[PDB]
């Protein structure tokens, strides 16, 4: 409304925000899963 | 074999000396680069033939292929250089001193 | 020995003809007879001035195509291979690459001449 | 350039070094080097101005000569040992010739005079590619033959490179030449350690690349190709000043920043191998670099040089050029000393 | 009374082709802002060819002085 | 999708868009020659967009709010002061000329962007190709200095060659006494002080350097005032112009792409306007520059990036 | 529409009637600046008015060409442009003015 030229970032790029947030949560989930799996494997290999 | 290889080594060395010692013309320097390439080709082919190492004789032909590609690039650069400074004299090739 | 002999005889024959030509006829030499020729009127400049070439691009392309002929020439021996699938595939790839390069230089008005 | 030509040339530029690094046969490594040279030349001569043609011709002549000498080394090794890779029993002169020619390709002093001119006569993005990517293929070959190299020759090249680059950077008032001389100095440092521990050469190369790429992006942000031009940063784009300062200091080598770790670890290894005299000289002379970086910092961030009226209009426009990689690489190249143990 | 900030005289130190000047380099000049250099025009000279009179295609008596490039 | 190599490959090809009336037409003439009158009608009849002549506040109007900004932010130059005192010791003359040239450069970039993006021709009242007439008049009078002229010439050398020339150049010729009388009639107190020598130098430039040079690269259409009256005639001449002899004929998709990429980034357009040549008229000085810059970035809507100022009304910043 | 004009270099005009009206009207406008007694003004106005009247009357291109008796309508257009340019040049020259000078006594005498 204010800018004579509509700003390039006028509105959120909903595809971009969704991709970013989904990737972030996916990375966190995968990381915690791998940490648990690796702890279990370490204990198995070293006899607790 | 050994004397021939020594002579080819001297030929390459003389060509390299000519390359490193300029003399006004860039096309002449390109020709010296060619002379070095030819000496190397001959040395490689002689070595392969004398060893009977047929599995290595593709390598010399690749040497020729890439040397020709480089020569083509050099000649194109010459085209640009002449289209600018009117000739191919390397003295005019000194704008980047400053 | 035989190829050397025949080629040396050819060289000697040509040189002998040149020597006969240059040492038999009566020679009268003066400057006007010895000056260059241009259709009756003296030259206006040297013949060693730059002579721009309008086909330089195709000259360099001729270098490249000569080398690709170089890559192709081993085919008569290659076809005797036992890995015919690979040989044929590689030859087809090489010829296709040659053709595509020619097509690009054609469509970019490369084979045309500068004016 | 059209998309097809761009794709082909960039693919060849990417391929060259990949071929060199992945190839076992020395001749195929040489093929990789030749690919790199031929493909880079047109990108250099893109702007089609007299300076561009001058630089392209210089680069082509120098690189072609060096590559022919490398090919001689390979061929003589073939004659000697009936193989296509340097072995433990290859002649010392052959290996020294390979070392010389790769040094000339890389730009080490004394074989360095060509580099600053080539970097000055070409745009900034091609300056980045030349001063970063084109160093990977030559260094790979040396890393592959580090057991065989002559410490005397390598240390002569290293010390001369440090001295010449440090002295050279002082005088220059052109950003591209300054980057070239910084490249020569850091290259002296990378080569100094190659005979002893090549992993540190790789470490220093990666640090140098992460420090240099963002600097070239910063320069490209306004085409600031001179000290005066960069001085106007405080008006044209203020926020970038902190990174420019910190990255310049890191390249200089002040401890708290990452740029310290290369020099520190290299000195550690050199003295472990008893190279005290050379290490001390290099550490001493690597301070003129800090000097002629501090001068840039003075000019840009710690003082406000006279500005221009027309920059008022620039202030009105909007700009979008700072990528994400500038931020990422700048932070990674300045604030990563604490994680040093993982890097070595 | 106010923080001194660089002036034109101070900033013109960092303007020469080389900063620490020398007698040898005193004739150097700063490189052009864009890489283009104002070079002296190359006078393109075209060959001059008589093309006659004594030419098979000149009809006997024409001195068609031609100016040719290539 | 901001124009880039990807956009060009997937589409957005200019030669496809260019039509009969995708041209650049530039009116020209001495002051108060009816330039705006002619240009508005030409554009409206030929379906093209009208571009008012670039002024001191063109950039301020084209960016952000669009209201004229304080002269401190908009160039610290005044045409009123130029007329009241030409030979001012504050460099008003050359500051004005350089600022106006840079503004014209920006407007030319904008018009080229429009033409290449949508293929709708553009009518410009004056062009960077004709701006030098005023500078020549100033120098012929004792107003500005040879060093100012050198700076202007160098900046033009650095900027002008990048772009393409106008398709057609229309010069509305009006004699010196006639323009003087029209200025008196308009009766702007500062404008009336202009000198017939200054106007005569303007005309001499326009007819001795501009039109000769333009004729090489573009179609020229000279008119008198009575011909300029009735735009339909000029419009008809343009309509039946056959276009040749110009750099515009050697362009293609992959030249328009790079020209468009240059134009689209305005800062890249203005890059060489800010070359660090320390001309005392244009050298602002650190303290004043910092003060002005801080105030500007404190102006409403100019603190942050376009789509990021919340005081203005931008929303959803946390996901932008 | 005509496939071509027999004359080489002359491009077929897509809008001949409008082009002809434009040119003739423009020339009529130019001729007003001449003095009324100007013989050029009088004669050229007669000719242009006749041609413009025929242009308005006949819409068919072929029949209009037959009327104009100039051959191809493209050539007629070219001649109209020539007339306009000549009208401007005559305005500059001022040929209506009296004889510049008399010939010497017997300049045009023959046999001598
Ligand atoms: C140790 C051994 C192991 C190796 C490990 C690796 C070591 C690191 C390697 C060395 C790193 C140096 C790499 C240099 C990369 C290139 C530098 C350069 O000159 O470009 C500057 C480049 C400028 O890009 P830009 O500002 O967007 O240019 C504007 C574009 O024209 C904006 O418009 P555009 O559309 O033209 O964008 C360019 C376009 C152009 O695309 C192409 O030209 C190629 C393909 C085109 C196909 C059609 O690309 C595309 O958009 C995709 C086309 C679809 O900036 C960079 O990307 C450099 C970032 C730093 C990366 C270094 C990472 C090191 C870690
Ligand atoms: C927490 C702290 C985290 C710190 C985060 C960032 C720190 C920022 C500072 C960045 C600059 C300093 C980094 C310098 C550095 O990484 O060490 C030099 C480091 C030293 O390597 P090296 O231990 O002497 O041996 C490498 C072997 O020649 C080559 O072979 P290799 O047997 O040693 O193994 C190579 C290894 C390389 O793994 C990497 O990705 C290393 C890349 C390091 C980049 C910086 C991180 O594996 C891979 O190539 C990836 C395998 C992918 C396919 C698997 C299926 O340089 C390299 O790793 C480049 C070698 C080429 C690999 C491509
Ligand atoms: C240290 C090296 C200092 C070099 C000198 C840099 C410098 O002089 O700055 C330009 C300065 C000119 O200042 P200015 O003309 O008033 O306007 C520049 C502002 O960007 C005017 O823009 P602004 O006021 O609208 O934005 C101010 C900005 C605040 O941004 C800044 O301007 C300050 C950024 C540097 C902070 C250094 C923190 C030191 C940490 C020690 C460890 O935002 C904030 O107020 C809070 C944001 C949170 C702080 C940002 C931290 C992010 C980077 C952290 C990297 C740390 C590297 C160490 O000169
Ligand atoms: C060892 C001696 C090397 C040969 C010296 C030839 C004379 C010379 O001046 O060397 C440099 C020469 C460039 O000299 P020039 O451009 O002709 O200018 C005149 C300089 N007095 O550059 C050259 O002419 C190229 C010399 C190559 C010599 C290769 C063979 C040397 C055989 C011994
Ligand atoms: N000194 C100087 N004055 C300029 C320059 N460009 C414009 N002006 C001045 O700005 C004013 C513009 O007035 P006009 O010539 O009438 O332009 P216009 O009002 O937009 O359109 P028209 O009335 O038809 O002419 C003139 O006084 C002049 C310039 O580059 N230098």
């Amino acid at each position: 409304k204010f800018y004579v030229r509509e700003p390039v970032n006028a509105k959120p790029n909903w595809l971009a925000v969704g991709l970013s947030v989904g990737a972030s949560v996916f990375m966190w989930i995968y990381l915690i899963q791998t940490h648990n799996e690796d702890v279990l494997e370490y204990k198995r290999r070293n006899g607790l | 074999m050994p004397s021939t290889f020594f002579n080819l080594t001297m030929a390459f060395s003389l060509s390299l000396l000519g390359t490193l010692m300029f003399r006004s013309h860039l096309m002449s320097t390109l020709l010296c680069l060619e002379g070095m390439v030819l000496s190397l080709f001959i040395m490689t082919s002689v070595t392969s033939l004398n060893s009977n190492s047929m599995s290595s004789m593709p390598i010399p032909i690749t040497i020729l292929v890439f040397a020709a590609c480089e020569a083509a690039v050099g000649l194109a650069l010459l085209v640009k250089v002449s289209n600018t400074y009117g000739t191919d004299y390397v003295q005019n090739l000194n704008l980047l001193q400053c | 020995m035989n190829l050397y002999t025949v080629i040396f005889i050819n060289i000697l024959l040509s040189l002998t003809l040149i020597l006969v030509a240059f040492w038999l006829p009566q020679m009268n030499l003066y400057s006007e007879k010895a000056n260059p020729y241009e259709c009756g009127f003296d030259p206006t400049s040297s013949a060693r001035l730059p002579f721009s070439m309008k086909f330089f691009l195709v000259a360099i392309t001729f270098l490249l195509f000569d080398l690709e002929i170089a890559l192709l020439l081993p085919l008569p021996w290659a076809i005797q291979t036992i890995k015919t699938s690979t040989m044929m595939i590689m030859a087809f790839i090489l010829v296709t690459i040659l053709s595509l390069g020619l097509a690009y230089e054609w469509t970019q008005k490369g084979l045309e001449w500068t004016e | 350039m059209n998309p097809i030509t761009l794709a082909i040339i960039y693919f060849t530029i990417f391929l060259g070094p990949v071929i060199t690094m992945s190839s076992t046969n020395l001749m195929l490594m040489w093929v990789g080097l030749e690919f790199s040279l031929l493909a880079i030349i047109p990108m250099l001569i893109n702007k089609k101005n007299p300076r561009s043609t001058e630089a392209a011709t210089k680069y082509f002549v120098t690189q072609a000569t060096a590559s022919m000498i490398i090919l001689l080394a390979i061929v003589l090794n073939y004659k000697q040992l009936g193989t296509w890779m340097f072995q433990q029993q290859t002649n010392g002169l052959i290996l020294n010739m390979t070392l010389m020619a790769l040094s000339m390709k890389l730009g080490l002093a004394p074989f360095h005079f060509w580099l600053p001119e080539v970097t000055q006569g070409i745009p900034l993005h091609m300056g980045l590619i030349l001063l970063t990517w084109q160093k990977i293929a030559p260094l790979s070959i040396l890393i592959q033959i580090y057991p065989l190299l002559n410490s005397t020759i390598i240390l002569m090249l290293a010390i001369t490179s440090i001295f010449m680059g440090a002295w050279g950077g002082l005088n220059q008032t052109q950003m591209r030449k300054i980057m070239a001389y910084s490249s020569i100095a850091h290259m002296g440092w990378m080569l100094a350690i190659l005979p002893y521990n090549p992993s540190l050469t790789l470490l220093n190369l990666m640090i140098y690349i992460i420090l240099t790429a963002p600097m070239f992006m910063a320069l490209m942000l306004n085409n600031s190709m001179t000290i005066n031009s960069i001085s106007l940063l405080w008006n044209k784009t203020p926020a970038m000043l902190t990174m420019i300062s910190l990255m310049l200091l890191s390249l200089g080598g002040l401890p708290p920043l990452t740029g310290f770790l290369p020099k520190w670890i290299i000195i550690t290894e050199l003295m472990k191998n008893n190279c005290l005299i050379m290490a001390t000289l290099m550490a001493m002379m690597a301070l003129l670099n800090l000097f002629f970086y501090t001068r840039l910092i003075y000019s840009t961030s710690l003082t406000m040089f006279p500005t221009n009226n027309n920059s008022k209009m620039m202030t009105h426009q909007t700009k979008t050029k700072p990528n994400l990689m500038f931020s990422t690489l700048a932070i990674m190249s300045t604030m990563t000393l604490p994680l040093a143990p993982q890097l070595i | 009374a106010r923080q001194w900030q660089p002036d034109i005289e101070w900033a013109e130190q960092f303007s020469g082709a080389v900063m620490y000047p020398s007698k040898e380099t005193a004739h150097w000049k700063p490189p052009p802002w864009n890489d283009v250099d104002i070079l002296k025009e190359k006078a393109v000279t075209n060959m001059t060819l008589n093309f006659g009179p004594q030419h098979p295609a000149a009809h006997g008596v024409l001195r068609l002085v031609l100016e040719l490039s290539g | 999708l901001r124009y880039g190599l990807l956009a060009a490959i997937l589409g957005d090809k200019t030669t496809k868009k260019l039509h009969e009336y995708s041209r650049v037409i530039t009116v020209d003439g001495n002051i108060c020659s009816g330039k705006n009158k002619l240009a508005k009608e030409i554009a409206q009849q030929l379906g093209m967009k009208h571009y008012p002549e670039a002024g001191i506040q063109y950039s301020s109007t084209t960016t952000g709010d669009g209201r004229p900004l304080d002269i401190e932010f908009s160039g610290s130059c005044s045409l009123e002061k130029f007329y009241d005192d030409p030979k001012s010791n504050d460099g008003n003359s050359y500051r004005l000329q350089s600022w106006l040239y840079a503004s014209r450069l920006l407007q030319y970039a904008d018009a080229l962007e429009h033409l290449l993006s949508t293929g709708q021709g553009v009518v410009l009242e004056r062009s960077i190709y004709s701006d030098f007439v005023f500078l020549e008049a100033m120098y012929n009078q004792g107003y500005i200095r040879k060093q100012c002229v050198d700076h202007y010439n160098e900046i033009k050398r650095l900027t002008l060659p990048e772009y393409l020339p106008p398709h057609a150049v229309i010069y509305i010729d009006v004699p010196v006494p006639e323009v003087q009388s029209r200025i008196q009639k308009k009766g702007d107190p500062h404008e009336m002080k202009v000198t017939s020598a200054y106007l005569q130098d303007i005309e001499n430039a326009y007819k001795k350097t501009f039109l000769p040079k333009m004729s090489e690269m573009c179609e020229v259409l000279v008119y008198d005032s009575w011909e300029a009256e009735d735009p339909t005639k000029v419009v008809e001449d343009i309509e039946y112009l056959k276009y040749n002899k110009g750099p515009w004929l050697k362009q293609d998709d992959w030249t328009f792409h790079y020209l468009r990429m240059l134009v689209q980034d305005k800062t890249e357009v203005l890059n060489y306007t800010t070359i660090p040549v320390y001309l005392p008229e244009i050298t602002i000085g650190a303290h004043q520059g910092s003060r002005i810059y801080n105030s500007f970035r404190e102006l409403p809507g100019r603190k942050y990036a376009p789509g990021y100022n919340a005081e203005v009304g931008d929303k959803w910043i946390w996901l932008k | 529409l005509k496939k071509t004009t027999g004359l080489v270099g002359l491009a077929v005009c897509d809008t001949p009637h409008e082009r002809l009206t434009i040119l003739y009207t423009k020339t009529l406008d130019i001729l007003k600046h001449f003095p009324k007694h100007a013989a050029y003004r009088k004669y050229t106005e007669q000719i242009t008015n006749e041609k413009l009247d025929m242009v308005k009357a006949e819409p068919d291109v072929k029949k209009l060409e037959a009327l104009l008796q100039g051959g191809e309508v493209e050539e007629v257009i070219l001649q109209a442009e020539k007339e306009l340019s000549l009208a401007r040049k005559m305005l500059k020259w001022k040929p209506w003015e009296p004889l510049v000078e008399e010939p010497p006594a017997n300049q045009w005498k023959w046999p001598i």
